[PDB]
Protein backbone atom coordinates (compact mmCIF):
# COMPACT_ATOMS: atom_id res chain seq x y z
CA UNK A 1 0.00 0.00 0.00
CA UNK A 2 2.39 3.12 -1.21
CA UNK A 3 0.69 5.88 0.50
CA UNK A 4 0.29 8.96 -2.83
CA UNK A 5 0.60 12.56 -1.12
CA UNK A 6 0.09 14.75 -3.46
CA UNK A 7 2.28 18.50 -2.56
CA UNK A 8 -0.20 20.97 -3.69
CA UNK A 9 -3.66 20.45 -2.11
CA UNK A 10 -5.28 23.15 -4.03
CA UNK A 11 -3.56 24.85 -6.86
CA UNK A 12 -4.75 28.26 -7.67
CA UNK A 13 -4.18 29.51 -11.62
CA UNK A 14 -5.34 32.11 -14.45
CA UNK A 15 -6.87 30.97 -17.37
CA UNK A 16 -3.34 30.92 -18.60
CA UNK A 17 -0.82 28.66 -19.80
CA UNK A 18 1.14 27.37 -17.08
CA UNK A 19 -0.19 24.50 -14.05
CA UNK A 20 2.22 21.75 -12.28
CA UNK A 21 1.05 18.94 -10.13
CA UNK A 22 3.12 16.32 -8.25
CA UNK A 23 2.47 12.95 -6.91
CA UNK A 24 5.32 11.42 -4.27
CA UNK A 25 5.16 8.04 -3.41
CA UNK A 26 6.53 6.41 -0.02
CA UNK A 27 8.53 3.43 -1.74
CA UNK A 28 9.38 3.17 -5.94
CA UNK A 29 6.71 2.64 -8.04
CA UNK A 30 8.67 2.85 -11.58
CA UNK A 31 6.50 4.27 -14.15
CA UNK A 32 3.74 2.75 -12.97
CA UNK A 33 1.48 5.74 -12.08
CA UNK A 34 -1.50 6.95 -13.41
CA UNK A 35 -3.30 10.38 -13.78
CA UNK A 36 -6.88 11.04 -13.86
CA UNK A 37 -8.86 14.02 -14.45
CA UNK A 38 -12.80 14.34 -12.31
CA UNK A 39 -14.45 17.15 -13.62
CA UNK A 40 -17.62 17.89 -10.61
CA UNK A 41 -20.45 15.86 -10.57
CA UNK A 42 -19.08 13.38 -13.32
CA UNK A 43 -16.99 9.82 -13.16
CA UNK A 44 -13.15 10.03 -13.69
CA UNK A 45 -11.56 10.54 -16.54
CA UNK A 46 -8.31 8.85 -17.42
CA UNK A 47 -4.95 11.29 -18.84
CA UNK A 48 -1.92 9.63 -18.70
CA UNK A 49 -0.59 6.11 -17.66
CA UNK A 50 2.48 4.90 -17.03
CA UNK A 51 3.42 8.07 -15.85
CA UNK A 52 4.60 9.56 -19.47
CA UNK A 53 1.98 8.05 -21.99
CA UNK A 54 -1.43 10.00 -23.32
CA UNK A 55 -4.89 7.63 -23.40
CA UNK A 56 -7.00 7.94 -26.22
CA UNK A 57 -9.10 11.83 -26.92
CA UNK A 58 -6.79 13.77 -24.57
CA UNK A 59 -5.45 16.83 -26.06
CA UNK A 60 -1.55 17.46 -26.50
CA UNK A 61 -2.05 20.48 -23.41
CA UNK A 62 -1.70 17.53 -20.81
CA UNK A 63 1.80 16.02 -20.14
CA UNK A 64 3.43 13.85 -17.50
CA UNK A 65 6.76 12.42 -16.21
CA UNK A 66 8.25 10.78 -13.41
CA UNK A 67 10.10 7.94 -11.98
CA UNK A 68 10.93 5.94 -8.89
CA UNK A 69 9.04 8.02 -6.13
CA UNK A 70 8.38 11.95 -7.75
CA UNK A 71 6.00 12.48 -10.84
CA UNK A 72 4.82 15.26 -12.09
CA UNK A 73 1.86 15.92 -14.33
CA UNK A 74 1.96 20.10 -16.08
CA UNK A 75 -0.32 21.55 -18.41
CA UNK A 76 0.79 23.63 -21.32
CA UNK A 77 -1.63 25.67 -21.63
CA UNK A 78 -4.79 26.43 -19.12
CA UNK A 79 -8.29 26.04 -20.71
CA UNK A 80 -11.00 26.28 -18.64
CA UNK A 81 -12.03 22.72 -18.85
CA UNK A 82 -8.72 21.86 -17.37
CA UNK A 83 -10.36 23.48 -14.13
CA UNK A 84 -11.06 19.91 -11.60
CA UNK A 85 -9.46 17.92 -9.24
CA UNK A 86 -7.10 15.65 -10.20
CA UNK A 87 -6.31 12.08 -8.96
CA UNK A 88 -2.78 10.17 -9.45
CA UNK A 89 -2.93 6.35 -8.81
CA UNK A 90 -0.65 3.41 -8.48
CA UNK A 91 -0.32 -0.02 -9.67
CA UNK A 92 3.23 -1.07 -8.63
CA UNK A 93 1.69 -3.23 -5.75
CA UNK A 94 -1.39 -4.78 -4.78
CA UNK A 95 -3.98 -3.18 -3.62
CA UNK A 96 -4.16 0.11 -6.39
CA UNK A 97 -4.07 3.28 -4.34
CA UNK A 98 -5.37 6.80 -4.98
CA UNK A 99 -4.33 10.12 -3.83
CA UNK A 100 -6.20 12.50 -1.92
CA UNK A 101 -6.34 14.37 -5.00
CA UNK A 102 -5.55 17.94 -6.09
CA UNK A 103 -7.77 20.61 -6.70
CA UNK A 104 -7.48 23.21 -9.41
CA UNK A 105 -9.11 26.52 -9.07
CA UNK A 106 -8.91 30.43 -10.43
CA UNK B 1 27.14 -39.89 -12.83
CA UNK B 2 26.20 -36.13 -12.52
CA UNK B 3 22.41 -34.75 -13.23
CA UNK B 4 22.38 -31.64 -15.82
CA UNK B 5 21.65 -29.20 -13.00
CA UNK B 6 24.96 -26.93 -14.44
CA UNK B 7 22.97 -26.08 -17.54
CA UNK B 8 19.51 -25.26 -15.35
CA UNK B 9 20.57 -23.41 -12.76
CA UNK B 10 23.62 -21.65 -14.23
CA UNK B 11 22.08 -20.69 -17.52
CA UNK B 12 23.36 -17.63 -19.24
CA UNK B 13 20.10 -16.38 -20.70
CA UNK B 14 16.63 -17.69 -19.63
CA UNK B 15 13.22 -18.03 -21.45
CA UNK B 16 10.07 -15.59 -20.36
CA UNK B 17 7.26 -16.95 -18.50
CA UNK B 18 5.15 -17.26 -21.27
CA UNK B 19 7.04 -20.12 -23.20
CA UNK B 20 9.28 -21.07 -20.22
CA UNK B 21 11.77 -23.63 -20.73
CA UNK B 22 11.18 -27.32 -19.89
CA UNK B 23 14.09 -30.10 -19.78
CA UNK B 24 13.76 -33.57 -18.83
CA UNK B 25 16.31 -35.08 -16.97
CA UNK B 26 16.46 -39.13 -16.73
CA UNK B 27 19.68 -41.58 -16.51
CA UNK B 28 21.99 -39.94 -13.90
CA UNK B 29 22.92 -39.59 -10.20
CA UNK B 30 20.40 -36.65 -9.00
CA UNK B 31 22.96 -35.01 -5.99
CA UNK B 32 21.53 -31.59 -4.89
CA UNK B 33 24.95 -30.64 -2.80
CA UNK B 34 25.04 -28.19 -6.04
CA UNK B 35 22.21 -25.78 -4.68
CA UNK B 36 24.71 -24.49 -1.70
CA UNK B 37 23.68 -16.54 -2.49
CA UNK B 38 20.30 -14.94 -1.18
CA UNK B 39 17.75 -17.53 -2.50
CA UNK B 40 14.38 -18.92 -1.83
CA UNK B 41 13.69 -22.81 -1.54
CA UNK B 42 10.38 -24.11 -0.97
CA UNK B 43 10.17 -28.08 -1.30
CA UNK B 44 5.96 -28.79 -1.64
CA UNK B 45 5.34 -32.26 -0.56
CA UNK B 46 9.02 -33.70 -0.52
CA UNK B 47 11.62 -33.26 2.82
CA UNK B 48 13.98 -31.10 1.51
CA UNK B 49 16.90 -32.24 3.94
CA UNK B 50 16.81 -35.50 1.95
CA UNK B 51 15.88 -34.82 -1.29
CA UNK B 52 19.52 -36.73 -2.23
CA UNK B 53 18.74 -39.90 -1.02
CA UNK B 54 15.30 -39.83 -2.77
CA UNK B 55 15.24 -42.10 -5.82
CA UNK B 56 12.10 -41.39 -8.58
CA UNK B 57 11.80 -41.42 -11.93
CA UNK B 58 11.76 -38.06 -13.73
CA UNK B 59 12.78 -34.72 -12.56
CA UNK B 60 10.82 -31.82 -14.82
CA UNK B 61 13.11 -28.44 -14.64
CA UNK B 62 10.87 -25.87 -15.63
CA UNK B 63 12.94 -22.10 -16.01
CA UNK B 64 11.04 -18.31 -15.94
CA UNK B 65 12.00 -15.36 -14.92
CA UNK B 66 9.16 -13.00 -13.28
CA UNK B 67 9.29 -9.98 -10.84
CA UNK B 68 9.95 -10.25 -7.06
CA UNK B 69 6.21 -9.79 -6.38
CA UNK B 70 4.95 -13.01 -8.65
CA UNK B 71 7.82 -15.20 -6.82
CA UNK B 72 4.74 -16.33 -4.38
CA UNK B 73 2.28 -17.02 -7.01
CA UNK B 74 4.52 -19.88 -7.94
CA UNK B 75 2.70 -22.24 -5.26
CA UNK B 76 -0.35 -24.87 -5.62
CA UNK B 77 -3.62 -23.29 -4.92
CA UNK B 78 -2.20 -19.41 -5.82
CA UNK B 79 -4.26 -17.09 -8.13
CA UNK B 80 -2.58 -14.29 -10.20
CA UNK B 81 -1.83 -12.79 -13.36
CA UNK B 82 1.34 -15.46 -13.43
CA UNK B 83 -0.42 -18.71 -12.20
CA UNK B 84 -3.75 -17.86 -14.28
CA UNK B 85 -2.45 -16.76 -17.44
CA UNK B 86 1.39 -17.91 -17.75
CA UNK B 87 2.33 -20.72 -15.48
CA UNK B 88 -0.10 -22.64 -13.19
CA UNK B 89 1.02 -25.69 -10.47
CA UNK B 90 -1.43 -28.39 -9.79
CA UNK B 91 -3.00 -28.52 -6.55
CA UNK B 92 -1.51 -32.16 -5.50
CA UNK B 93 2.05 -30.72 -6.97
CA UNK B 94 5.28 -33.00 -5.61
CA UNK B 95 8.38 -30.52 -6.03
CA UNK B 96 10.45 -27.34 -4.99
CA UNK B 97 10.63 -24.40 -6.17
CA UNK B 98 13.95 -22.30 -6.27
CA UNK B 99 14.07 -18.85 -7.40
CA UNK B 100 16.95 -16.06 -7.07
CA UNK B 101 17.05 -12.80 -7.51
CA UNK B 102 19.24 -11.51 -10.82
CA UNK B 103 19.26 -8.22 -10.98
CA UNK B 104 23.05 -7.97 -12.32
CA UNK B 105 22.02 -10.67 -15.09
CA UNK B 106 18.99 -9.62 -15.94
CA UNK B 107 18.61 -6.10 -16.21
CA UNK B 108 20.34 -3.14 -18.07
CA UNK B 109 20.42 0.95 -17.43
CA UNK B 110 18.36 1.00 -20.83
CA UNK B 111 15.73 -1.71 -19.45
CA UNK B 112 15.01 -5.15 -20.70
CA UNK B 113 12.15 -5.79 -22.83
CA UNK B 114 13.34 -9.60 -24.06
CA UNK B 115 11.14 -10.94 -21.30
CA UNK B 116 7.04 -11.07 -21.52
CA UNK B 117 4.39 -12.31 -20.26
CA UNK B 118 0.53 -12.96 -21.09
CA UNK B 119 -1.57 -10.63 -19.94
CA UNK B 120 -4.78 -11.23 -21.49
CA UNK B 121 -6.24 -14.70 -22.32
CA UNK B 122 -9.63 -15.72 -22.33
CA UNK B 123 -9.68 -18.88 -20.28
CA UNK B 124 -7.62 -20.16 -17.31
CA UNK B 125 -4.24 -22.37 -17.99
CA UNK B 126 -4.26 -25.78 -16.74
CA UNK B 127 -1.10 -27.38 -14.52
CA UNK B 128 1.81 -27.63 -17.08
CA UNK B 129 0.40 -25.82 -19.92
CA UNK B 130 2.16 -23.59 -22.16
CA UNK B 131 0.50 -20.99 -24.32
CA UNK B 132 3.31 -19.87 -27.33
CA UNK B 133 0.13 -18.36 -29.56
CA UNK B 134 0.37 -14.75 -30.34
CA UNK B 135 -2.69 -13.56 -31.58
CA UNK B 136 -4.47 -10.57 -31.06
CA UNK B 137 -7.02 -10.34 -28.22
CA UNK B 138 -10.85 -9.47 -28.84
CA UNK B 139 -11.76 -7.48 -25.96
CA UNK B 140 -15.32 -6.56 -27.78
CA UNK B 141 -17.54 -7.44 -30.40
CA UNK B 142 -15.45 -5.78 -33.15
CA UNK B 143 -12.91 -7.87 -34.96
CA UNK B 144 -9.53 -7.48 -34.52
CA UNK B 145 -8.91 -8.55 -37.91
CA UNK B 146 -5.07 -9.15 -37.26
CA UNK B 147 -5.11 -5.65 -36.31
CA UNK B 148 -4.39 -4.14 -33.11
CA UNK B 149 -6.43 -1.01 -32.81
CA UNK B 150 -9.45 -0.29 -29.73
CA UNK B 151 -10.56 -3.44 -27.62
CA UNK B 152 -7.91 -5.84 -29.64
CA UNK B 153 -4.42 -5.24 -27.93
CA UNK B 154 -1.51 -7.77 -28.11
CA UNK B 155 -1.67 -10.39 -25.50
CA UNK B 156 2.26 -10.54 -24.42
CA UNK B 157 3.30 -7.27 -22.36
CA UNK B 158 6.97 -6.80 -21.47
CA UNK B 159 8.78 -6.19 -18.70
CA UNK B 160 10.61 -3.46 -17.29
CA UNK B 161 13.55 -3.98 -15.44
CA UNK B 162 16.33 -1.66 -15.06
CA UNK B 163 18.82 -1.70 -12.08
CA UNK B 164 17.68 1.40 -10.27
CA UNK B 165 14.00 -0.45 -9.47
CA UNK B 166 13.11 -1.61 -6.64
CA UNK B 167 13.66 -5.58 -5.16
CA UNK B 168 9.76 -6.17 -6.06
CA UNK B 169 10.45 -5.10 -9.40
CA UNK B 170 13.29 -6.71 -9.98
CA UNK B 171 14.33 -9.81 -11.91
CA UNK B 172 13.76 -13.12 -10.44
CA UNK B 173 15.04 -16.24 -11.69
CA UNK B 174 12.65 -19.24 -10.65
CA UNK B 175 13.80 -22.70 -11.26
CA UNK B 176 10.64 -25.31 -10.17
CA UNK B 177 11.36 -28.85 -9.98
CA UNK B 178 8.60 -31.32 -11.14
CA UNK B 179 9.48 -34.83 -9.45
CA UNK B 180 7.63 -38.04 -11.18
CA UNK B 181 7.28 -41.33 -9.75
CA UNK B 182 6.45 -44.23 -12.08
CA UNK B 183 5.32 -47.67 -11.93
CA UNK B 184 8.12 -47.90 -14.82
CA UNK B 185 11.67 -48.37 -12.72
CA UNK B 186 13.18 -45.49 -12.22
CA UNK B 187 16.49 -43.76 -13.07
CA UNK B 188 17.08 -40.90 -10.67
CA UNK B 189 18.38 -41.96 -7.96
CA UNK B 190 20.58 -39.74 -5.70
CA UNK C 1 -21.07 2.90 -27.82
CA UNK C 2 -18.52 2.56 -25.16
CA UNK C 3 -20.80 3.05 -22.29
CA UNK C 4 -21.02 1.89 -18.99
CA UNK C 5 -24.63 1.78 -17.25
CA UNK C 6 -24.76 1.04 -13.59
CA UNK C 7 -28.05 0.39 -11.55
CA UNK C 8 -29.58 -1.07 -8.07
CA UNK C 9 -28.07 1.86 -6.00
CA UNK C 10 -30.46 3.04 -2.83
CA UNK C 11 -30.99 3.24 0.60
CA UNK C 12 -30.33 0.27 2.74
CA UNK C 13 -30.42 0.10 6.67
CA UNK C 14 -26.82 -1.34 7.83
CA UNK C 15 -26.23 -5.06 8.05
CA UNK C 16 -28.67 -5.03 4.38
CA UNK C 17 -27.40 -6.59 1.31
CA UNK C 18 -27.50 -4.52 -1.83
CA UNK C 19 -26.87 -6.10 -5.48
CA UNK C 20 -25.01 -3.66 -8.08
CA UNK C 21 -25.30 -3.79 -12.00
CA UNK C 22 -23.03 -2.35 -14.60
CA UNK C 23 -24.63 -3.51 -17.94
CA UNK C 24 -21.83 -3.06 -20.28
CA UNK C 25 -21.89 -2.22 -24.13
CA UNK C 26 -19.61 -2.82 -27.10
CA UNK C 27 -17.56 -4.46 -24.12
CA UNK C 28 -17.16 -8.26 -23.14
CA UNK C 29 -17.51 -8.25 -19.55
CA UNK C 30 -16.08 -12.27 -19.61
CA UNK C 31 -13.27 -11.48 -21.96
CA UNK C 32 -11.89 -7.91 -20.31
CA UNK C 33 -10.68 -6.67 -16.54
CA UNK C 34 -13.40 -5.00 -14.58
CA UNK C 35 -13.13 -3.32 -11.46
CA UNK C 36 -15.83 -1.99 -9.46
CA UNK C 37 -14.36 1.63 -7.36
CA UNK C 38 -15.91 3.80 -5.25
CA UNK C 39 -15.75 7.17 -3.85
CA UNK C 40 -16.91 7.98 -0.49
CA UNK C 41 -18.74 12.09 -0.42
CA UNK C 42 -15.97 14.38 -1.17
CA UNK C 43 -12.97 11.91 -0.45
CA UNK C 44 -11.10 10.29 -2.74
CA UNK C 45 -11.54 6.82 -4.78
CA UNK C 46 -10.47 3.79 -3.47
CA UNK C 47 -10.41 0.70 -5.23
CA UNK C 48 -13.10 -2.46 -3.64
CA UNK C 49 -12.98 -5.39 -6.57
CA UNK C 50 -11.67 -6.69 -9.26
CA UNK C 51 -12.51 -9.67 -11.69
CA UNK C 52 -10.12 -11.39 -14.31
CA UNK C 53 -10.91 -12.44 -17.56
CA UNK C 54 -10.26 -16.05 -16.83
CA UNK C 55 -12.89 -15.72 -13.54
CA UNK C 56 -9.95 -14.92 -10.78
CA UNK C 57 -11.79 -12.43 -8.13
CA UNK C 58 -9.68 -9.98 -5.67
CA UNK C 59 -11.40 -7.30 -2.86
CA UNK C 60 -9.59 -4.89 -1.12
CA UNK C 61 -8.65 -5.70 2.24
CA UNK C 62 -11.75 -3.49 3.99
CA UNK C 63 -14.38 -5.61 2.07
CA UNK C 64 -13.25 -9.33 1.62
CA UNK C 65 -15.94 -11.50 2.87
CA UNK C 66 -18.59 -9.12 2.68
CA UNK C 67 -18.53 -8.37 -1.04
CA UNK C 68 -18.71 -10.65 -4.07
CA UNK C 69 -18.10 -9.90 -7.89
CA UNK C 70 -19.23 -11.63 -9.85
CA UNK C 71 -20.52 -11.37 -14.08
CA UNK C 72 -23.16 -12.70 -16.30
CA UNK C 73 -21.99 -13.76 -19.79
CA UNK C 74 -25.51 -14.06 -20.99
CA UNK C 75 -26.83 -10.22 -20.63
CA UNK C 76 -23.06 -8.61 -20.94
CA UNK C 77 -23.61 -7.58 -17.02
CA UNK C 78 -21.42 -7.02 -14.07
CA UNK C 79 -22.66 -8.00 -10.94
CA UNK C 80 -21.57 -6.81 -7.45
CA UNK C 81 -23.34 -8.85 -4.17
CA UNK C 82 -22.40 -6.52 -1.03
CA UNK C 83 -23.58 -8.02 2.23
CA UNK C 84 -23.65 -6.87 6.17
CA UNK C 85 -23.34 -3.44 4.64
CA UNK C 86 -21.86 -0.92 7.07
CA UNK C 87 -21.64 2.55 7.49
CA UNK C 88 -18.36 3.52 5.86
CA UNK C 89 -19.48 2.14 2.59
CA UNK C 90 -21.58 4.46 1.64
CA UNK C 91 -20.98 6.52 -1.41
CA UNK C 92 -20.94 6.88 -5.14
CA UNK C 93 -19.72 3.36 -7.17
CA UNK C 94 -18.18 2.87 -10.54
CA UNK C 95 -18.05 -0.22 -12.98
CA UNK C 96 -14.28 0.43 -14.82
CA UNK C 97 -12.43 -1.25 -17.43
CA UNK C 98 -9.14 -1.97 -15.78
CA UNK C 99 -6.53 -2.41 -18.79
CA UNK C 100 -4.50 -5.61 -17.17
CA UNK C 101 -4.89 -5.32 -13.96
CA UNK C 102 -3.03 -1.31 -13.89
CA UNK C 103 -5.35 1.21 -14.80
CA UNK C 104 -9.22 2.00 -15.86
CA UNK C 105 -9.03 3.14 -18.89
CA UNK C 106 -13.15 3.80 -18.70
CA UNK C 107 -15.32 4.49 -16.28
CA UNK C 108 -19.45 4.01 -15.51
CA UNK C 109 -21.85 7.09 -14.68
CA UNK C 110 -21.95 5.79 -10.97
CA UNK C 111 -24.79 5.38 -8.61
CA UNK C 112 -25.15 5.91 -5.06
CA UNK C 113 -25.41 3.74 -2.35
CA UNK C 114 -26.26 5.41 0.97
CA UNK C 115 -26.12 3.19 3.93
CA UNK C 116 -28.81 4.46 6.17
Amino acid sequence: EIVLTQSPGTLSLSPGERASLSCRASQSLSTYLAWYQQKPGQAPRLLIFGASSRASGIPDRFSGGGSGTDFTLTISRLEPEDFAVYYCQQYGSSPRTFGQGTKVEI
Amino acid sequence: NLCPFDEVFNATRFASVYAWNRKRISNCVADYSVLYPFFTFKCYGVSPTKLNDLCFTNVYADSFVIRGDEVRQIAPGQTGNIADYNYKLPDDFTGCVIAWNSNKLDSKVSGNYNYLYRLFRKSNLKPFERDISTEIYQAGNKPCNGVAGFNCYFPLRSYSFRPTYGVGHQPYRVVVLSFELLHAPATVCG
Amino acid sequence: DVHLVESGGGLIQPGGSLRLSCAASEFIVSANYMSWVRQAPGEGLQWVSVIYPGGSTFYAESVKGRFTISRDNSRNTLYLQMNSLRAEDTGVYYCARDYGDFYFDYWGQGTLVTVS
